[PDB]
């Protein structure tokens, strides 16, 4: 008899969490999977292995249904025919291939059914080499990450992450003349993600968090202790650091039943003589905050602040790609050299600072977009 | 035992019985007690049979579409499972529901022995349109397991394709014997006959399809810009394709905000035109079942802009409502509220309850929402009662909040910012469509906001070239484009509400009004109302304002004001049914006021002299004030109120006519 | 560097109603005839199939007049067009035998089971050799005569594993039809099948050439084919005429069952071949389905 | 034998009976005359290929069933209409048949005209009327009507094979030599062709919905209807809604219909040595117009003898009555823009602009411009835009453009890429659409300097040069220019000169014949009557306007006066 195979009756996704370095130290085990590699160090001899890469996420595609096996129904025999798909393209089955139509002289016609076919939630992400990982005089390199199943939407642009996955080859993309032999593209099929900075929305009152919170409370003097420990290599500036801590926390977001909104985010300007280490304070805050984006007055242009309409080729559609303010959404935008900015960026932050939106009406686009940044 | 469609949990017989019992036995009091609304239960609306009444009126008007609120299914006890089956399996459940509607249609006339003929009912095809199927989840938050499920999306329509013929029956003719057959499409596939079916003629490859003899159905693709309730971290707005079919084609225009409910579909896309190889990554879209264009929170569309569209809606029999229905009791309430002596103050006070005072600004905003009467000449001329308002002010004057409220309250306006917009992005442009790789025409912000209010924040910061676009919009309510793609005249009947700051970012009493506003006279003359919103520091005013802002944060969720639903429907009724005309007593005092302010302009730029557009603005504001009080004539007191609002908006009483300066203490009352 | 996608099916719905001319229904009717036929009180064909599997004789001997007693329509189909119906009954025998070849050896304490051979005997009217006609072409004929020559056994391929010359694509061909004479009705493919299949994702203009496949003989399987010559009996021959004869082909268990000089009845298909005397003339021959020795020499 | 269409046969008999039996009573006398026999005997004189049939006349027949059957299934019943017309012509005028002459039936005067957005899929194959603005027109081209082929191995000639839209080849081959049906070749010389033109039309301005962009439609003209459509005018097309294959819809969402060949009655063998062909069913709606009529672009031929013959005698009497008036000039200058109060000099200039001057050429070849260019400058709200809006509404072949919304290619002519296909096209700009007319450019100061360069190239040269990509062309730009400008700073400065107030280029300023500076001066009396006039307009709509001449008779007088060459 013919059964539905176990691939067609599985409701679960299976992932491999890497063994920790600390647990590997106990048993004198040397873990290749635990050690975070840079993008440069992932060579061809790591293919097929479970490896961990640390880096900043630059681009994340939208979640799309990638078909793993296609289901067809035949009216002639009543069978359901399934064809697996493991490539970017497939040829659909036209004429029926069950055992009943194969022996019969009249073969049935297959009609594909979406609901009986199996799909995976699919995302393609780019991870970039971190600045400390890049050697001297080099440009950071990038790696493709394939995200399937439950792990989708766990990667966002701008996150510094440890992505553990299986390093796998892909069919060659590029000009045919340039290829020499059995050249392959590479990607990382993601298995596990650990965030270097934990998001505030992802916070949950787990048991282990509670004792640390109670310890910090029972130590007492929490406000001054947290403020003075923000940038401790900077001497003094206690009130500045207190306002920076209030910047990190912020007030409550106010919603009126009429729909009118009053922002809970605090905006802080630090203006002073050169050499007061306020750039150091911005970098300290802006590494502390999980969604902190550091910008320069003229290094960040207008299109690098708001948005740009660009084509995404993996999902094959034109999408809006955010600037620095979108990257710092529900975070802190870290604007150094504030007086050096041009007037267009000043209008952009002028709309951002109160309405928490950016309204763009150009030839490319007619949108409003959420920019809920607290601005330092 | 129990027969179940493969891949579902749906039994056809059980679903038919449950839905028929729901149709026969549902009352709206079940919906009220579901929503925990016990005090709002009344007898004459609830205890009557609801869907029986709609079936009766649907037979009487001859319509074929039934609008089903899916929340009502969850209200009824027996159809609680049917709600989840409709969400999970709309393709089978909707067909079952259509069959049940047809059965109830024939049963209502057989049982009551009505004079309606059974044959006319039987030939009709009845279909139900479910809506309010759940929360408007983000479209990008949907997973592949949500394919072929019913979903809700809020969105803004950017553009739509022309009507596409989708083949349903294919017509084949034999080349040798002229024998014709018609084959009906099966799941997107038409089987060509290899040989002629006639006993006399059996020539292979002799059946040729005739493209114009065969029948087609209407299919339209609309690009919708989603506006979800919840937006995650760092998400940019995205546009989704939605497909409408048959009567729903061309129901949605560009620039309107709609509630779409439909099934979440995915298809594979051919990688090449010549090849049959498909791409493994699927393309997602929504097959639209129902469109809602009416919100109780905001106003409805101005019907003078869609008269031909309403006629074509009646021709197409789409049975989609652009306007909310006005019942007799709420119309009586509208007539009773219009009889109040404090109607102007009550309506202006109920505009923005969160915004404290700004009474004259709120009065001007309310008159802009009402608008003047629209006059179309039989010769061909057109006069529009669109009121343009400028709010020039100091920082912290709630004018951004006012533009936000107006943007929320209008049916189809657009909110833009200074230096966030360009001249091309305001009028119209050419883009490349992702699906077709074609050059497609797309409306700019001003054309999208036609029939509504275009709000422009930071108007003073906008460039000269971009502000020079607004001249034709403000005076003729249209834009005359002569570019490579289009040479045409586009209607932009959008009232403009602009917000601005002075040059020094704060009002300087040393400089005159014109220097503080810093607008060219051609642009500033086109504004009907110019508001100088000033910050005067007082004990009582600052105390009251501080108390007003601090009462907001007493609780987590915060005189007498009208509710926003009643406000919107009252303004809607007044715009739809009141078209006031100018009388002799209004005409003479309009002329006297215009002559008087021209005489005031004789004195020695420093001051904004009176202009003919100010006479036009007096006419429009008087018509708006007459339309507010439901009066069909403009008489003297409405014109005096228009003149008073014009004087008080720019604070003409506070300023010195000779110098043009404004002194803060000697007249001003905050 | 990915593997093949897999195509597989599972029965879900009832489908269209079965048709008598469909191959599956004919196979099912043949299977029911094998399982349920009673001669006097015993299932003779089922027990015969079990005994043949025990002796490792992969063939079934079926009396044709029993098919009269069981079901007329499939007898008519077998008589009118045997070339399409005989593979179906052989498939039915092979399908029943698989149930016997699993449920027996695993209980009375890898194995590959070939397609069984249909041997069928008839007691009906015997056509004389010179009364054969064009109306008998491609139909089962029962006829009598004397065998004057038996050839040596030739080796035909049933299963052969082939490999592309330079491409090294590996393929297998299974042959269950050996009825043809002077013809390779099944042969090696004219071009490599790796490109049209597109089984691998990499797919590393490359053309392997005409006839690129090579037979791997150590993994190929073969059977025996024999040529016989049947002559009309010399007792009834016209005086001035040379006696007329026919070339016949037998395979597998039908070979080496008769010596020259034996008078036989033969059930077989009156068939056609072209030998390279008339623009369109074909030489007749018989594909032997059953041999009956009228008398047995000692 | 072929099977016939019985409903088509009844349609043929009813239509051929209609071609004789229909009659009307004479207006002048009351004689019973039958208009379509008169039509056929008139075409027999002048060798016309086209018969014009009124739709109301066909609708009068029977109870209206014939008109409904013809309109609903026009594509199906059209060959029956052709056969009926051929038989009726054979009965009366057999000489028309000989040169075989291809006959075309043009229907007109349909009861309703449909908008370009009212086009739906249920009307495909039906007679219908649409209206639209012609934006692009193509070269007259030959279309393969009746092809001639030779079989490749027979090599005998066959002819008169009908073509059903896309190119077809015969599979019959009545020559007994071959046994192959598919293989043929086509010769272009012996083939018979028809005239073909594709004209692109656009939604009219008043027909456009509230926020939508205008959408276009490609309508095909054949036979005598070719070249009756011109870019920039409003045309009413009567014809059949057809459907055209479209490969564009490949990436669109939704299930696209496909067409497989059915394999149920084919006997097969697995002898060995499984490919089948499937074709896409993706289409777009087009129009095939049998009749073209050009509605006036306005809301409401150089020789005067040609012009007076078109007018009836009663209207010629009214024209000569207007000519006979001694105060005709005062009536004309008061009839220009009655919504505007005052400004008699601007009305004089606008009237002279509409009349224009004569175009003269020297022996050297230098052309003297007869067009008069007017520029109106002044203080804000001096009714400058009212003049331009009146001119574009009243004057024929007139376009209204804004300075900011215009572009250099949008004003003169643009080379356009279509569907990313290798062909390039030219679409006429604003000055070409207003050729021998007036181009109204509002907000002239706001226009870009490069656009000013691109327009005064046409202002001296009276022509537009195209050298972009592979298209080189010289186009006519014989247009008058009515411009409205605002001075620098908004208000007109009395202290400065005209060049100081205007930001426009000096080559722009030199070509303007008249500069009308309208100043705003606040006087009590003039403001009083102006305010009274404006409020009376708002109060009384059309009847507050009292011109000496209506728009139609003013336009008739201007069209008469343009024929004179002083
Ligand atoms: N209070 C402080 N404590 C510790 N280091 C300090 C302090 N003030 C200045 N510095 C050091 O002095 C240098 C000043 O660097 P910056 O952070 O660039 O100062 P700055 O305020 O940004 O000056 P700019 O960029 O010219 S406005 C750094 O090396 C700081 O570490
Ligand atoms: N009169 C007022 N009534 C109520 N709330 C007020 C008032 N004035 C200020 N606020 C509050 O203060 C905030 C200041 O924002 P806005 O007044 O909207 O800024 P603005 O008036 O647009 O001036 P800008 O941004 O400098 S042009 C508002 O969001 C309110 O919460
Ligand atoms: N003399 C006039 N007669 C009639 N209406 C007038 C007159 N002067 C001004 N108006 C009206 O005042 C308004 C001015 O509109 P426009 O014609 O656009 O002014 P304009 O002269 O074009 O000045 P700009 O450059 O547009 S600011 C319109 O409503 C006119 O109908
Ligand atoms: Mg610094
Ligand atoms: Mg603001
Ligand atoms: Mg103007
Ligand atoms: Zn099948
Ligand atoms: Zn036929
Ligand atoms: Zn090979
Ligand atoms: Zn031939």
């Amino acid at each position: 008899t013919e059964l539905f195979p176990p691939n067609l009756t599985r409701r679960y996704f299976l992932y491999f969490k890497p063994l920790s370095q600390n647990c590997a130290r106990r048993y004198r085990k040397k873990a290749i999977s635990s050690k975070p590699l840079s993008v440069r160090q992932i060579k061809g001899d790591f293919l097929g292995q479970l490896i961990t890469v640390r880096g900043i996420i630059t681009r994340v595609s939208d979640v799309k249904p990638a078909v793993e096996v296609i289901a067809y129904t035949c009216d002639q025999c009543g069978y359901e025919v399934f064809q697996e798909v493991n490539s970017r393209t497939f040829t659909p089955l036209s004429e029926c291939t069950s055992e009943e139509c194969s022996q019969n002289q009249t073969k049935g016609q297959l009609f594909m059914s979406t609901r009986a076919s199996k799909f995976s939630a699919f995302q393609e992400c780019k991870i970039q080499e971190l600045s400390q990982q890049v050697p001297v005089g080099h440009i950071p390199r990038s790696l493709n990450i394939h995200v399937n199943g439950t792990l989708v939407r766990s990667l966002s642009p701008g996150d510094i992450v440890d992505v553990t996955g299986i390093f796998l080859p892909a069919p060659y993309t590029g000009f045919k003349a340039l290829k020499a032999g059995l050249l392959t593209e590479t990607y990382l099929e993601a298995q596990f993600v650990r965030q270097h900075k934990k998001k505030f929305a992802s916070f949950s009152l787990t048991s282990d968090v509670e004792e640390r919170v109670m310890e910090l409370i029972t130590s007492g003097d929490v406000y001054n202790r947290l403020a003075k420990s923000i940038a401790p290599e900077i001497y003094g500036n206690l009130d500045v650091k207190k306002a920076l801590l209030l910047l990190l926390v912020g007030g409550v977001d106010k919603r009126v039943g009429d729909g009118m909104k009053i922002r809970g985010d605090i905006n802080v300007c630090l203006m002073g003589d050169p050499g007061v280490a306020k750039s150091q304070l911005l970098k300290a805050i802006c590494k502390i905050s999980p969604r902190g984006v550091y910008t320069t007055g003229k290094g960040s242009s207008g299109v690098g602040l708001t948005a740009a309409v660009m084509k995404d080729p993996v999902t094959d559609e034109m999408i809006l790609e955010g600037g620095a303010l979108v990257l710092a959404d529900n975070g802190i935008c870290c604007i150094d050299e504030f007086d050096k900015m041009d007037e267009s960026d000043r209008t952009a932050i002028h709309e951002v600072m109160e309405q928490q939106t950016i309204s763009i009406s150009k030839a490319g686009i007619n949108t409003t977009l959420n920019a809920r940044t607290s601005i330092l | 035992p129990l027969r179940i469609i493969w891949g579902t949990n749906v039994s056809i017989q059980e679903c038919t019985t449950n839905f028929r019992n729901f149709l026969m036995s549902f009352k709206y009091k079940f919906r009220k007690i579901l929503d925990e609304r016990e005090e709002f239960i009344n007898n004459t609306t609830d205890e009557e049979l609801y869907y029986i009444k709609q079936l009766n009126e649907m037979r009487e008007l001859g319509t074929s579409n039934l609008n089903l609120d899916a929340r009502n299914l969850l209200a009824y006890k027996q159809t609680e499972d049917l709600y989840h089956q409709l969400l999970n399996y709309p393709q089978e459940v909707i067909s079952i529901m259509d069959q049940t509607i047809k059965d109830c249609m024939v049963s209502l006339i057989v049982d009551n022995n009505l004079d309606y003929d059974l044959d006319e009912i039987e030939t009709k095809f009845y279909k139900v349109r479910p809506y309010n199927v759940g929360s408007c989840k983000g479209m990008r938050e949907l997973n592949p397991n949500d394919i072929d499920k019913l979903i809700n999306l809020k969105g803004l329509v950017l553009r739509s394709t022309p009507v596409i013929p989708d083949m349903k029956v294919a017509f084949f003719k034999c080349n040798v014997c002229d024998h014709t057959m018609a084959v009906e499409i099966d799941r997107g596939v038409i089987q060509e006959p290899a040989r002629c079916e006639r006993i006399d003629c059996n020539e292979p490859n002799s059946m040729s399809l005739i493209h114009n003899r065969c029948s087609f159905a209407d299919k339209q693709v609309i690009k919708l810009q989603e506006t979800p309730d919840f937006v995650p971290d760092g998400q940019t707005p995205h546009s989704i394709s939605l497909c409408v079919y048959d009567e729903l084609v061309d129901s949605c225009r560009a620039g309107d905000r709609i509630e779409v409910t439909g099934t979440f579909r995915s298809i594979p896309i051919r990688a090449n035109s010549r090849q049959r190889v498909l791409k493994s990554l699927y393309k997602t879209y929504v097959d639209v079942v129902h469109v809602k264009k009416v919100s109780d929170k905001r106003l409805d569309v101005d019907t003078s802009t869609i008269e031909q569209e309403l006629m074509q809606n009646k021709v197409d029999h789409n049975e989609v409502e652009e306007v909310r229905q006005i019942t007799d009791q709420d119309l009586a309430k509208i007539r009773e509220v219009a009889a109040r002596e404090d109607l102007y103050s009550l309506l202006a006070r109920s505009i923005a309850p969160s915004i404290y005072e700004l009474e004259d600004v709120k009065k001007g905003i309310l008159l802009q929402l009402f608008g003047g009467t629209n006059k179309t000449f039989t010769k061909g001329g057109r006069y529009r009662g669109d009121i343009n308002i400028l709010l020039c002010g100091d920082p912290s004057t709630s004018k951004s909040q006012i533009l936000q409220y107006v943007h929320k309250i209008t049916p189809r306006g657009v909110y833009t910012s200074g230096k966030g917009s360009s001249a091309v992005g305001l009028t119209a442009y050419i883009t490349r469509d992702v699906d077709t790789k074609q050059l497609v025409l797309e409306s700019g912000a001003l054309v999208l906001s036609d029939g509504g209010v275009c709000c422009i924040d930071e108007f003073d910061k906008m460039s000269d070239s971009t502000r020079s676009v607004l001249h034709e919009v403000m005076e003729q309510q249209t834009i005359s484009i002569a570019k490579a793609g289009i040479i045409t005249t586009l209607n932009a009947r959008s009232s403009i509400l602009a917000s601005a700051n002075p040059i020094g970012s704060r009002y300087n009493p040393n400089l005159p009004v014109t220097e503080n506003i810093d607008l060219p006279p051609p642009l500033l003359s086109r504004f009907d109302l110019v508001y100088l919103v000033l910050d005067k520091v007082d004990e009582k005013n600052d105390r009251e304002l501080a108390k007003h802002l601090t009462n907001l944060y007493l609780e987590d969720k915060p005189d007498d004001v009208l509710p926003v639903e009643f406000l919107t429907m009252y303004i809607s009724y007044a715009k739809e049914h009141i078209h006031p005309i100018i009388t002799e007593a209004a005409k003479t005092e309009l002329v006297r006021a215009y002559v008087g302010m021209r005489k005031m302009g004789d004195d020695s730029e420093k001051r904004i002299t009176a202009t003919t557009r100010q006479l036009e603005s007096m006419i429009r504001l008087a018509e708006a004030h007459a339309k507010m009080k439901l009066k069909n004539v403009v008489e003297l007191e409405d014109v005096q109120e228009a003149v008073r609002l014009i004087r008080s908006a720019i604070k003409d009483y506070a300023t010195d006519p000779k110098t043009g300066k404004i002194d803060m203490n000697l007249v001003q009352t905050g | 560097s990915f593997d093949r996608p897999e195509i597989y099916s599972a029965p879900v719905l009832q489908g269209e109603s079965p048709n008598d001319d469909d191959n599956t229904e004919i196979i099912k009717s043949f299977k029911n005839f094998i399982l349920e036929f009673r001669l006097d009180s015993q299932f003779i064909y089922r027990d015969q199939l079990r005994n043949n599997i025990l002796v490792k004789n992969y063939s079934l001997t079926v009396n044709m007049e029993h098919l009269i007693g069981y079901n007329e329509d499939i007898y008519k189909k077998l008589s009118d067009e045997p070339s399409d119906i005989i593979p179906l009954f052989e498939t039915a025998i092979t399908q029943v035998a698989k149930r016997i070849s699993i449920l027996s050896r695993a209980q009375s304490a890898l194995n590959s089971l070939p397609t069984f051979q249909l041997i069928l005997n008839s007691n009906a009217n015997q056509i004389p050799l010179r009364d054969l006609d064009s109306e008998h072409v491609s139909k089962i004929v029962r006829l009598s005569g004397i065998i004057i020559s038996t050839s040596v056994l030739s080796s035909r391929a049933t299963y052969l594993s082939i490999m592309c010359r330079n491409c090294r694509h590996t393929t297998s061909i299974t042959i269950n039809n050996f009825n043809s004479i002077t013809g390779n009705t099944v042969s090696l493919p004219r071009s490599c099948l790796s490109t049209i299949e597109s089984e691998s994702s990499m797919a590393n203009k490359k053309n392997c050439g005409p006839d690129p496949y090579i037979i791997i003989h150590e993994s190929s399987k073969f059977i025996d084919q024999q040529f016989l010559k049947l002559q009309e009996i010399p007792e009834l021959v016209p005086v001035g005429e040379m006696p007329r004869n026919l070339t016949m082909t037998c395979d597998r268990y039908l070979t080496n069952k008769v010596i020259p000089g034996t008078r036989v009845t033969i059930v077989g298909i009156y068939s056609i071949y072209n030998s390279k005397s008339g623009v369109a003339i074909r030489t007749p021959y018989i594909k032997i389905l059953g041999i009956q020795s009228d008398v047995e020499t000692s | 034998k072929k099977v016939d269409d019985v409903t088509g046969e009844k349609v043929r008999e009813a239509f051929e009976q209609f071609l004789e039996d229909f009659s009307v009573q004479s207006t002048d006398t009351g004689e019973v005359e039958k208009v379509y026999r008169a039509q056929i005997e008139f075409m027999k004189i002048y060798d016309l290929n086209t018969i014009y049939i009124d739709y109301q006349h066909l609708s009068m027949r029977e109870n209206g069933a014939l008109a409904m059957a013809i309109s609903e299934q026009y594509y199906r019943f059209l060959p029956f209409l052709q056969k009926g017309l051929r038989r009726v012509v054979r009965k009366y005028a057999p000489e028309l048949l000989n040169t075989e002459r291809v006959f075309q039936i043009s229907f007109f005067n349909l009861p309703t005209v449909h908008r370009i957005r009212d086009i739906r899929s249920e009307k495909i194959g039906s007679l219908l009327s649409i209206s639209g603005t012609v934006t692009r027109t193509s070269e007259v081209r030959p279309e393969l009507y009746k092809a001639s082929f030779t079989c490749d191995m027979c090599r005998a000639i066959v002819d008169n094979v009908e073509q059903s839209f896309k190119y077809t080849e015969p599979t019959f081959c009545p020559n007994p030599s071959c046994e192959n049906r598919a293989f043929w070749t086509l010769n272009v010389t012996r083939s018979r062709f028809l005239d073909w033109q594709k004209v692109r039309i656009q939604e009219n301005a008043n027909e456009i919905p509230t926020g939508s962009m205008p959408r276009t439609l490609d309508v095909i003209l054949r036979g005598d209807s070719v070249e009756r459509a011109k870019p920039g005018d409003r045309c009413k097309f009567t014809g059949v809604e057809i459907v055209v294959p479209d490969v564009t819809q490949l990436g669109l969402p939704g299930v696209k219909p496909s067409s497989t060949l059915d394999t149920r009655g084919i006997s097969k063998t697995t002898e060995g040595l499984r490919s089948l062909g499937v074709r896409d069913l993706t289409y777009k709606i087009s129009f095939l117009a049998c009749h073209v009529i050009s509605i006036g672009s306005n809301i409401g031929e150089r020789d005067q003898e040609v012009f007076l013959n078109s007018l009836s005698s009663d209207e010629i009497n009214e024209l000569k009555e207007m000519v006979k008036d001694e105060h005709i000039y005062d009536k004309l200058v008061r009839s220009i823009a009655p919504a505007v109060f005052g400004h008699e000099a601007v009305k004089k200039g606008i009237l002279l602009q509409m009349l224009g001057g004569v175009h003269k050429s020297t022996v050297e070849g230098i052309k003297l411009r007869g067009d008069i260019n007017i520029c109106v400058v002044g203080d804000p709200s001096t009714s400058k835009s009212q003049f331009l809006k009146y001119v574009v509404g009243f004057a024929p072949r007139s376009v209204y453009t804004s300075g900011k919304a215009s572009s250099a290619a949008g004003l003169t002519a643009a080379v356009v890429r279509d569907e990313e296909g290798g062909d390039y096209t030219i679409e006429a700009g604003a000055l070409m659409l207003a050729d021998n007319g007036i181009c109204c450019i509002d907000e002239f100061d706001k226009m870009d300097i490069s656009d000013q360069v691109a327009i005064h190239e046409a202002m001296e040269q009276q022509t537009i040069s195209i050298a972009k990509a592979g298209i080189h062309a010289t186009l006519n730009a014989r247009t008058s220019i009515l411009a409205a400008a605002n001075p620098v700073g908004g208000r007109y400065n009395r202290k400065l000169s005209l060049r100081g107030n205007l930001n426009m280029t000096a080559p722009i300023m030199s070509r303007f014949d008249l500069f009308f500076v309208i100043l705003d001066d606040c006087n009590e009396k003039i403001d009083t009557e102006l305010a009274s006039h404006i409020v009376d307009l708002h109060m009384k709509r059309d009847e507050a306007i009292e011109p000496p001449f209506s728009a139609e008779q003013l336009r008739r007088y201007i069209k008469y006066a343009r024929t004179f060459k002083p």
